[PDB]
């Protein structure tokens, strides 16, 4: 038996603005397990491959979020700060990237997704949808683990360098 | 009344620092601050498992509020017949990391990744004679791949299982044996085990020429048999309304045994 | 503190550039640019994993401002009893390029895409006898539809398991053995040994009569007990506050194996 | 001290060259360079085992780089009822290969590729009368399929079980035979022991015919006996404080035998 150790798991803390797509790809690499696998764990079965792909046709419900949260730590209400705002339009098949903000925060942002959206205003540069030099579409934020092109190998901070 | 205590104490377990106790903890921070594996062999009424107990006590975990904490040393009996997903839930239990399904992959994964950040430096296996021979393979890849040292504790047997694989025969080629009691050190423990253990309403004279004749024929130099006698003879005294062993129940014991 | 910043570097693991280091070197090279596969074979303390690591970091991987790397020589270990699906989600893994849930199939036809393009020109299989019995036909696939030699490394039962299969064993024919040390070659590594890894503040002198009697009994050749007897002794010198191993420390850890 | 050392000096072995041994490398060197397989035979005591180990260690295995060695004498000495398993179990061993589970026909067919490409000229067998019945076919076996003089090595005992198999016989029929020492032999070879062996303080005189009458009593021509009472004899002596042996104290010694 152990020596009065606390049940644990690889928490980690959410950036200011990450999807859940991301925050959920993060999750599964501080602690190694496969999608299916955290959709188990959770109790919630195949829902979460659905929603590492964007694919909330059925949207998010509370008892979805609060088992998750009873996972990754994080209560209901900041999960849902990383989904769309009620009505804000999200498109989830081009996925999109600042770059120029991965740098200050290494992370794919929600709001990206949003079909209002068109450039970053902290940084007034046009949002990409591929990548600038080798034109490959990004890979689902939650297998952003390079941070890069999966293709040409470039680093998506600079990719800041080849936009607007 | 005082007659109901009376049992729990002799038939609650206790640890007793013992010169074969002591020479295993300081020969195992040897191997711990070398980080070198190496094997714990002996017959098994020797006492490894409950040295290794008193080893793991005095390392306590260190633990903050939000990161996972460090563990200085795992300790972990097998079942029989036991596999590799079956080794990986144990090291990962003993820990109390939350995730607890997963295929065998998975686990082997999981398990390198819990062993490092949470600073593991030595991980002890009891009657490691039970491993299922393919499990040898992710022991040794735990401990070159990791900066661990792996004890495996077990009988003669243990040997026999590990000289019919030259891979696991050179990692694991350095041992320590656990003997037996004889002697005047079987006859100190003896005195010893009256004054730190049964501690009755009497003296039972253990020492005596007379006594010791009697333990020595029915112990035969084991501390397994030692204190299974004496509480067993304490016990049945205390019952039969004695102040005292009674040379007479001792006998009446050893008879059984 | 002094003295802990030494028994630190002498816990660690380091590379002396051995005979046996640049014997296999010299003879992969042959086998890498004529592409043909092979094996190499020898006893588990020989350090045949040491030698095929310490080559695979002299060819760095090469990047271009555009395209992917290209990675000349690849180097895995596999898990005991190594599925085809394990074995080919360790060499995609190797060369970066993640892959999702796929069933066997579509791990085969991206292990392809992942070892075209990217020059690959060697894969060293680690422990090729953790391989179970049919992944040979993946293996001789990729040796075969690739212009890339594939090199199985192991004990002497990897013979046994390869002899089993007559398709395999004709692939694979050519092969060179990793050999114990003797005679003057165990003298002058027990030389090299003291000043290239010990490094204590005074001589020992490890190369005298008295302690290569010592030395060749407690080693019996192999260049791990080596390595293992050589730091063990120097840590635990420094810890008595000894600035030199000494005949009877050396001893004191020598009859520990 | 100086009787401590000379003890564990007179305790151990050594080789004396002498014209029995000069002669057994002279033949046997022939027997190499022409294939023939043939016997040495005598008996128990004249030394045929330190005249083929002084032979094997003129013919060490010459090692190359990345092949397995040349071995051009391979020296064997089977346990009682040695099975077909257990001669190819050594054979395989010897060469520093590792054996592993399989049925008859592996080990067989294992061994014959062990002994191929590793240049093997001649096998020695020691105490060949070990050997069951049936392993003689797979000795012949060899001895015909390739090109290796086999030695058998034995007391006249050993031809009794040879002469029980027709085949076996004519194959082994060549031989040289070991005998005793007398006459001017004997006296020569006893002041070798005094110049090379003993090594004591003072001259002991062993070649007078007052010292030769208790030796050729004593030892009735065996170098066995002979060596084995001069060094008690010595030992004894110095722990006295003689510098020498003389005619009481050598009697006090033969008087045992
Ligand atoms: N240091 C000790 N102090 C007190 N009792 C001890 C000590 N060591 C062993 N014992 C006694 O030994 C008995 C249990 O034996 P234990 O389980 O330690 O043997 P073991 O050699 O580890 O067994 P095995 O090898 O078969 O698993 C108990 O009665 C316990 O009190
Ligand atoms: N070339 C070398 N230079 C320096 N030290 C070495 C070398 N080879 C081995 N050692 C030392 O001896 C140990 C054994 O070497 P290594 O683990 O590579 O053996 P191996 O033959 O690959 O083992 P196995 O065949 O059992 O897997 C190393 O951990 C290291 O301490
Ligand atoms: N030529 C020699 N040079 C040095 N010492 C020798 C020599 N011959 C014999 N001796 C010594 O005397 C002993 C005599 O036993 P030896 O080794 O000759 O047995 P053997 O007769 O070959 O054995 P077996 O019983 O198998 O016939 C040796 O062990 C060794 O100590
Ligand atoms: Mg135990
Ligand atoms: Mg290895």
């Amino acid at each position: 038996e152990a020596p009065d150790v606390k049940p644990w798991l690889f928490l980690i803390k959410p950036y200011e603005g990450e999807s859940l797509s991301h925050f959920l790809g993060r999750f599964r690499r501080a602690n190694h397990l496969s999608a299916s696998g955290l959709g188990t764990l959770a109790g919630i079965g195949a829902i979460v491959a659905r929603w590492e792909r964007f694919h909330f046709n059925p949207r998010p419900s509370q008892q979805e979020l609060e088992a998750i949260a009873s996972v990754v730590e994080v209560d209901a209400q900041r999960l849902a700060q990383m989904l769309p705002p009620a009505g804000v339009g999200m498109q989830h098949e081009p996925i999109r990237l600042c770059g120029a903000c991965y740098a200050e925060s290494p992370c794919h942002r929600i709001e990206w997704q949003y079909k209002s959206v068109w450039k970053c205003d902290r940084h007034q540069l046009k949002i990409l949808a591929k990548c600038p030099n080798c034109q490959a579409p990004f890979k689902m934020p939650a297998l952003w683990e390079d941070g890069c092109c999966h293709r040409c190998r470039m680093p998506f901070a600079e990719m800041a360098k080849l936009q607007k | 009344e005082w007659l109901q205590a009376e049992i729990a104490r002799l038939k609650g377990k206790s640890i007793v620092p013992l010169q074969q106790v002591k020479t295993l903890h300081d020969w195992l921070d040897g191997k711990r601050k070398a980080r070198k594996s190496c094997r714990v062999v002996g017959e098994s009424r020797t006492g490894k498992t409950v040295a290794c107990d008193a080893y793991r006590y005095r390392h306590k975990p260190q633990q903050e509020a939000g990161r996972p904490p460090t563990v200085p040393v795992v300790y972990i009996r097998p079942h029989q017949k036991c596999g590799p997903k079956d080794l990986f839930k144990k090291i990962t239990e003993y820990l109390k990391y939350r995730v607890t399904k997963g295929t065998v992959s998975d686990f082997r994964d999981r398990t390198i990744e819990v062993l490092k950040g949470c600073g593991v430096e030595m991980l002890i296996i009891d009657e490691a004679d039970r491993l299922k021979p393919e499990t040898f393979a992710d022991v040794r890849d735990i401990a070159e791949d990791l900066g661990i040292a792996v004890v495996l504790v077990g009988t003669d047997r243990l040997d026999a299982v590990i000289k019919r694989d030259e891979q696991v025969l050179e990692r694991f080629r350095a041992h320590l044996r656990f003997g037996k009691l004889s002697g005047e050190d079987f006859k100190n423990t003896v005195e010893m085990w009256e004054q730190m253990v049964l501690k009755l309403p009497v003296s039972s004279n253990l020492k005596s020429k007379e006594m010791l004749r009697i333990l020595t024929s029915a112990t035969e130099g084991y501390i397994g048999r030692l204190d299974e006698i004496l509480r067993e003879a304490a016990i049945r005294s205390l019952s039969r309304g004695l102040k005292k062993i009674d040379k007479a129940v001792l006998q009446e014991v050893a008879k059984e045994y």
